[PDB]
């Protein structure tokens, strides 16, 4: 029932041989978090692309991929957001604050 | 109950 604020962040990746290098679970109908449908980051791949890069972390929300809001949207269409992109990925996340 | 690695 109290304020919780979060910091919004743009974070551009470049895909590795072994892509972006993170995890993602959540989505409306398959709640990472009772009572939360949002995309959250739940692995970091030591060695990956997001890891080396330093700012994407576990428990950041995944609010886009490049074009596409990723807000009360299925896991199905976050993993669809995620698949369609090329080597170079801006995601826009939100992190706890 | 669905993870996706990327």
């Amino acid at each position: 029932r109290k304020p919780v604020s979060e910091k919004i962040m743009e974070i551009k990746l470049i895909k590795g041989p072994k892509g972006l290098g993170f995890s993602i679970a959540g989505g409306v109908g398959n709640q990472h978090i009772p009572g939360d449908n949002s995309i959250y980051v739940t692995k970091i791949i030591e060695g990956g692309a997001a890891h080396k890069d330093g700012k994407l972390q576990i428990g950041d929300k995944l609010l886009a991929v490049n074009n596409v809001c990723l807000e009360e949207v299925t896991h199905e269409e976050a993993v669809t957001a995620l698949k369609n992109t090329s080597d170079f990925v801006y995601l826009k996340v939100a992190k706890p604050t | 109950y669905l993870v996706t690695s990327v």
